[PDB]
């Protein structure tokens, strides 16, 4: 059947700005529909027949194309336009959706607000120890983290987790949690947590000792 | 002709009060006539079934009384027509048409009692024939009867009370008021010259006739098919294919009835005894087929909603269509009284259904209901055999109430009329009148 | 409003079966083709099947036979989907759609919110809810970042609100991560230096899959 | 005759293929054009809407910007018809009826641009005139144009291609394919002599035009009310009494449209400046009525469903009719391009609704719904004043899909076209052509 | 095609109560529905009608808001609310579906009815006691057994035997009133072979107390 | 309001008769209807529009009249026809019903089948005693039940109840229910009910002994 391959898989761009993505087809295709997904909502039918804005679709949106190649476009995009745009055909049968295109805001860089948290007394009593570090509110999403245990690198028992782009400040976040048994945790004193960004050559450290 | 036009314009639509009141009384009679005719055709077909039950054990005997009951009632109708009014065989629409060209006489003292009882014999035996044949002819003659009775003068009231009779005549056979009025205007009126048919009267005729039919027939519809799907613009091209399919088949059917009239005339040579004997044989078959495979027999109105609901196999749909072509020709070419209109609805439905099915399975991006394609092809044989496409459209519209399908229904028909013209097809009605006027002057 | 409300999606063991149910409200549910469309996590939209108003033509995607069963209960205004021989491949977010067209090239007209189907031999497991306070010698700044961890629950998901969601600003909850057939995720919440330890910051976690409501309070350390 | 007849029958319905292929092209062009007219008309009502926004505060300022916005577009049409094509003012249907008789000029190089842009001014400025006047005229002028372009000869090809263009053009103004053909047949043909107009070609004409509308106008209907209730037999007599009320008012209204054509003329007396100026006070009044009473101005389609669903009061109906009776005359008796066909549909719907409301309170035992009398009265002025009931009935039926009312509809239509005859009314489209040939030899 | 009305139990004088009728088997919309009531042993009496859009609503001889008819085609239900009730309204209430022939309208399909008692007393469920022969009953071609349904309020109860499997052979007797309570018995005659060989239970039911009692008929040994 | 008034409020007939009932009105009415209501059943639209038979009404029924006088006529009545019938008009709002013609049947005689039943155990465990005497399937309805305790006559606390005429065999039934206290019940031993009916000169009497 009929493969759809959307072209800029992820992308950013500033507001008040022209955005353009692309549906393509292994065979020839007539009249394609676009849906807008925001994380957590039902996909909204966005554009149909390759030339028919749905009701309430703001006019800054548009679609064009022919045979197999078509494309969506925002002549001046605000914020609400950031979402995922799935093209789908039913010219042939069976129908097919495309992989997607993630539209993300572009903004001024911001640097992590790092925060380190010593395993709680409650978790300790249950016989384990997880040290949570909180890299908060930074563009772009790319970042690295490094744990030191008495200033020595540790790569086991780490689990990081990026949020999707933010709603209000349109940044990111990322948590690193280091998980030991209670016992191996008491073999050492100083836990250090090192956020490497692109906003500096010098990582933002946060550490603590159990004294 | 400027001043002539100015004066005539100031004088348009002033039908004489007498003519409008007489359209009212022709209508009402044609109505009661057809209602009575329909009620009758039913009571006979019932008694026919009730005999199969007094005899439901002996299955050979079963098939026996099924044949002879219809053979008897057929012969009666064959006899009554040539023993009495001949011009009452077959349809009778060719004749009432002729009677508007002033070439064929309205022998109502004879036709009234020969069509009505002769019809009841052929229809009431379950022959492949419609009510509209008789009701149209009978209705015209009823118009003539009230003309000779009240002695009205002029060409206006002659052609008018002739028309509104056969209009009310066809309304009452389909509870299709608009199709009646239109039948006159597209198909029935004299086609090569101007006419004085007062259309306003044809309406009062159609109205009063349809009101009588509602009095005796309401709360049940002749064809209930319910609301079907719509038709997406990208689908229309499949209906314009369908018309082409009917455009080439419509005329091929015309030839057979003519050639079959001939090929059946050589059976009896004209002899009233061989002919009646032959008609009993045809009718008997139809009564037998009505028991042993009802889709091949009768008026066809019964198997139309069945075909539309996708409830027939393709194997069946072909079978039905072969046999019902066979038994239509045997029934209307032999000249038994009754129309070949209403069986031509069925044959077209049974075709559109067959095409919808192949059209469903070849294009599911289209999301097809095979039933849209039967409803297009119901009035398709009408457009390609008798070439009155505007009337088969408003007829089909009125019986089935799927207005959404207006485009593929008017698209298919144009398809059928145009390929029928282009593949040398002659309107079935007028092709019969000519053979009739050429026979009324080929003996001298 | 026109509403598609689908339900019936939870945890099911591999090789099992479930019956997804979509309930329609806001329009004539006949006269419409209905359709199901699922979406594995972090992947594309995939078409399951469709069914026509009179249930007379039911269409599925190239995938076996008995695998899917679409049926509609026009009387109850509800569309149904039975998945049999459930794989981990079938773990996804299942959407219910209603079909229309324009120029007759058909499209997915109105979608519903979804339901989540988790296919795992893992057993239901409540979460442990541990506060996160800043270091006993924390840097006295203007803003203070708090947070409570939700360790080791199954399956997804958990709601995480702070002070009954009053302090809606300054919060994120990270995605869970799965380990040894269990889930772990934490939620930050930044307030001003003035607010804490002055007033009570609280961490409401709820994991409904296991009947868990728990308010865990964040007190300062040492 | 019989030999002639035997020969003429055996040779029936054989329209020249060239007449057919060219009919398909007329509707294609009468369709694209027809659609284009309607897209223009709304787009300016839009501006009037979107301009009333920028000045929505000084309530006197708003009144007048809607006045002047439409006052200006009003006058532009009065001019483009006086300056370059005088036979393109008003309806234009009389004219095309005239042309088929071979009694009037088909100036397509002149009328197609005059009517197209002329009506946009009176239709886009909020006037009481339907899209039907311009679309049928333009449609025939289009049909003349391809008879000239391809230089086909005869009376047949000239009458067929002039006609289909007028039918494909009335369809595309109402999404009414049948009532397209049925206008040619019932009303627009030479009514006192045979003609070679090919129906099978007048049909292909309306297929192509209709298809062009459904491609641009699909999944949106012009009047949508749904399915109303059925009509018992013992209630049918009420639909006659309705048709009699229409039958006597049918003519009285015809007096008023003809008489007022004469009296608006005395205002100007044939002076293109006294006249355009009068008609931008009419159009200025109609963009200003389309803000205070959108029901007393505009095409009138907007109020028909609101009317049918018994949503008005008896008073509001009384008002809306007297107002639309008035606002209808001033717009067409001024000769501004655009039909009276549509604003009569509105007039009729309004009237019957008033009639039903009476019925409902007189006969609880009939269990009535006044909207059925609307649907009966909707095409009733059309049956009673331009005297084309078969087309009127089939038009309403094509636009309201209430076929269970086909009987009470035919009974009110005959009940009008009869009582208009027994009192003193004339087909207005042949009373225009009459008075207009009455000055062409005076 | 069916009409099933409910909500008929016990009301205090001067009070109010909402009745409901739930239709199935037809397009409940595009259908005038109506309400007819029947006092005990008297004849029928039209209450009101209501067109499909709820746009027209006519009533019979009433007061300010004696009756109040409603509908909700979404749930396919008819409604009705009497208020300021008095002993005249303590009757049986039918929900009818209206239609016409020539145009003179009739009550086409009637529902099964629900019963309103307007009394001072309390709702009370029934006691069902089995009635079996004495240990000396004669053995004929048949045996007759019954069960006794005593001490309930208000009306009605329904008695079936073996869930209608014993349709034939059954007599249920009209209730009788005393001290503001009702009592009735029910009779059933079955062959000597089918008993006690096979089970015979009587299925009493008192909807005004949402109570059902399936008492079984055991011999007296 | 139009008052409709029935011909014979209660008539009795023997199957094979011709039975007419007649509906009369205060004012002119036209195209009236008839409802059949068999015992314990919702009214059934039986005849409508003066003279049209609802589908499934046997041909033995017919309607006729003209406003002032209207009749329904059963031509060779059958035993299943037993019911109370109602005429209704709606040629004048408000519509209005009749008062009912109650068709009773006349049939061959038939003698009661008597059953007596002693108080049940559970009923004694709750402080009461009812003795239930069935008189099943007798014609005609007249019947006199006589309760003899210990050969004496009891007359206080005996409630009876008859059924309607059965709809296919035309018989009647009746229950006699003597209700006492527990202590009054056990201060006796011989209980009898004496049935008397025109199909036996000597009463039928079933009895039992508490011994
Ligand atoms: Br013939
Ligand atoms: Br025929
Ligand atoms: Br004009
Ligand atoms: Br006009």
């Amino acid at each position: 059947d009929i493969v759809l391959t959307q072209s800029p898989a992820i992308m950013s761009a500033a507001p008040g700005d022209k955005v353009t993505m692309t549906c393509s087809a292994s065979s020839s295709v007539s009249y394609i529909h676009w849906y807008q997904q925001k994380s957590g909502t039902s996909p909204k039918r966005w554009i149909y027949d390759t030339s028919k804005l749905t009701s309430g679709v703001p006019v800054r949106f548009s679609g064009s194309g022919s045979g197999t190649s078509y494309s969506l476009t925002i002549n001046t995009m605000e914020a609400e336009d950031a979402a995922t745009y799935y093209c789908q055909q039913w010219s042939s049968h069976p129908q097919t959706f495309g992989g997607g295109t993630k539209l993300e805001i572009l903004r001024a860089d911001a640097a992590p607000t790092v925060s380190i948290f010593p395993p709680s007394s409650e978790q300790l009593t249950s016989g384990g120890a997880s040290v949570v570090c909180f890299l908060n509110n930074f563009y772009p999403k790319d970042i690295n983290v490094k744990w030191k245990i008495d200033g020595s690198e540790r790569q086991n028992g780490v689990l990081n987790s990026w949020t999707d782009q933010d709603s209000k400040d349109s940044t990111y976040s990322m948590s690193s949690t280091l998980t030991l048994t209670k016992d191996e945790y008491e073999r050492h004193n100083s836990y250090t947590c090192e956020a490497t960004h692109k906003t500096s050559t010098s990582p933002i450290v946060k550490s603590f000792n159990r004294a | 002709r400027r001043r002539q036009l100015i004066r005539q314009l100031l004088e348009r639509d002033k039908t004489p009060l007498a003519i409008l009141f007489m359209a009212a009384v022709v209508g009402t009679l044609v109505g009661l006539a057809a209602v009575a005719f329909d009620k009758g055709v039913a009571w006979l077909q019932n008694q026919r079934m009730g005999a199969l039950v007094h005899t439901a054990d002996n299955y050979p005997l079963l098939l026996t009384v099924a044949f002879l009951c219809s053979a008897v009632l057929a012969m009666f109708g064959y006899f009554l027509v040539r023993k009495y009014a001949p011009e009452a065989g077959g349809s009778g629409i060719p004749e009432i048409e002729g009677a508007l060209e002033d070439q064929r006489p309205v022998r109502w003292w004879r036709v009234l009692p020969v069509k009505f009882f002769g019809g009841l014999g052929t229809l009431g035996g379950g022959m492949v024939l419609g009510r509209e044949g008789p009701t149209v002819q009978i209705g015209g003659n009823i118009g003539r009867m009230v003309l000779d009775i009240f002695r009205l003068k002029g060409d206006e009231a002659r052609h008018t009370l002739l028309a509104t009779g056969a209009a009310a005549g066809l309304a009452a056979a389909f509870n299709a008021p608009l199709a009646g009025i239109l039948f006159i205007i597209e198909e029935m009126r004299p086609q090569f010259r101007y006419t004085l048919i007062s259309i306003k009267a044809v309406f009062i005729g159609v109205i009063m006739s349809t009101i009588m039919y509602r009095i005796f027939n309401h709360e049940v519809a002749l064809i209930d098919v319910g609301k079907l799907s719509d038709a997406p613009l990208n689908t229309l091209w499949l209906y314009l294919i369908l018309g082409i399919i009917f455009g080439i088949f419509g005329p091929i059917f015309n030839k057979w009835v003519l050639g079959m009239q001939d090929l059946l005339h050589r059976v009896h040579g004209g002899n009233i005894t061989k002919w009646v004997l032959m008609g009993g044989a045809i009718g008997g078959l139809c009564g037998l087929l009505g028991f042993v495979a009802p889709a091949t027999s009768g008026g066809g109105f019964n198997l139309i909603p069945i075909a539309t609901a996708g409830n027939f196999s393709m194997g069946m749909l072909v079978f039905i269509f072969v046999a019902r072509v066979i038994t239509t020709l045997l029934c209307f070419s032999s000249g038994a009284p009754g129309g070949i209109f209403a069986p031509m609805l069925a044959l077209g439905t049974v075709l559109g259904t067959a095409f919808g099915m192949v059209a469903v399975e070849l294009f599911p991006q289209y999301h097809l209901e095979a039933g849209t394609f039967a409803i297009a092809g119901m009035g398709a044989l009408l457009a390609a055999s008798i070439r009155a496409p505007l009337t088969g459209i408003i007829l089909v519209l009125e019986m089935t109430d799927n207005y959404q399908l207006i485009l593929p229904m008017i698209i298919t028909g144009l398809g059928a009329t145009l390929l029928a013209q282009f593949t040398g097809g002659k309107p079935l009605y007028s092709a019969i009148l000519a053979r009739t006027l050429a026979k009324q002057e080929a003996e001298q | 409003e026109v509403r598609l409300l689908e339900s019936g999606g939870g945890l099911v063991q591999p090789g099992g079966s479930l019956k997804l149910s979509c309930a329609a409200s806001g329009f004539d549910y006949s006269r419409y083709w209905m359709s199901w469309v699922r979406q594995a996590p972090g992947k594309g939209l995939k078409w399951i099947g469709e069914i026509n108003p009179v249930s007379s033509t039911i269409n599925y995607t190239p995938s076996l036979k008995d695998k899917f069963i679409i049926s509609r209960d026009n009387a109850k205004d509800t569309l149904y989907l039975q998945i049999s021989k459930v794989r981990s491949e079938d773990t996804a977010l299942y959407y219910c759609a209603r079909l229309y067209y324009g120029y007759g090239y058909w499209y997915f007209d109105v979608w519903g919110a979804g339901t989540t189907v988790t296919v795992s031999s893992a057993k239901t497991t409540p979460p442990s809810v541990y506060p996160l306070a800043p270091g006993s010698a924390a840097a006295a700044a203007s803003m203070v970042t708090l947070g409570c961890l939700v360790k080791g629950y199954f399956p997804e998901p958990v709601t995480v609100t702070w002070n009954s969601g009053s302090l809606a600003a300054g919060v994120h909850t990270f995605p869970a991560v799965l380990q040894a057939a269990l889930y772990t995720l934490s939620s930050s919440v930044t307030v001003p230096s003035s607010s804490w330890p002055s007033e009570t910051v609280t961490c409401n976690v709820a994991h409904p899959a296991s009947s868990t409501k728990v308010d865990k309070k964040i007190v300062p350390r040492a």
